[PDB]
């Protein structure tokens, strides 16, 4: 947590109905968003913080 | 000269002008445009906004 | 019915996904209790239920 | 492995969101339509609609 991993994301299309089949969490936490409406949406970078 | 006609038309145009302007407020929501909050989220949560 | 832990978010009014449009719709307006447990030692097989 | 659930490891992923006035590089999968002028259309740009 102190070092904690970052990637930038950038210049793709990115579907975030596919995060489900890749981690077994229950749900998404989205602050200022909601989770469905991700996949409607354009953003000029995405940052991956694990 | 005409001070007081003057004044009345500047008072009505300042009070619309006020209006109009009052549309780009958050009062609290996440953003001003309906458009925005329509977009960024479900009913559920965009109706709150 | 049965879902799994990732789709029991979608069982709500206003929701969306696979299984909120194709599979099981509630109202906007719904009046109700919706009751989710695990049943995993039911449900799963060593081999896949 | 004998821990209570609270003093078990949880893996955390934090999705942020740049949205600035930049061009868009990170969209939804989302097919673009012709352009369509001097009609009254319903428009998406960007997820600005």
């Amino acid at each position: 947590v102190y070092a904690w991993n970052r990637k930038r994301i950038s210049n793709c299309v990115a579907d975030y109905s596919v995060l489900y089949n890749f981690a077994p969490f229950f749900a998404f936490k989205c602050y200022g968003v909601s989770p469905t409406k991700l996949n409607d949406l354009c953003f000029t970078n995405v940052y991956a913080d694990s | 000269a005409l001070g007081k006609l003057q004044d009345v038309v500047n008072h009505n145009a300042q009070a619309l002008n006020t209006l109009v302007k009052q549309l780009s407020s958050k009062f609290g929501a996440i953003s001003s445009v309906l458009n925005d909050i329509l977009s960024r989220l479900d009913k559920v949560e965009a109706e709150v906004q | 019915f049965v879902i799994r832990g990732n789709e029991v978010s979608q069982i709500a009014p206003g929701q969306t996904g696979n299984i909120a449009d194709y599979n099981y719709k509630l109202p906007d307006d719904f009046t109700g209790c919706v009751i989710a447990w695990n049943s995993n030692k039911l449900d799963s097989k060593v081999g896949g239920n | 492995p004998t821990y209570g659930v609270g003093h078990q490891p949880y893996r955390v992923v934090v999705l942020s969101f740049e949205l600035l006035h930049a061009p868009a590089t990170v969209c939804g999968p989302k097919k673009s339509t012709n352009l369509v002028k001097n009609k009254c259309v319903n428009f998406n740009f960007n997820g600005l609609t």
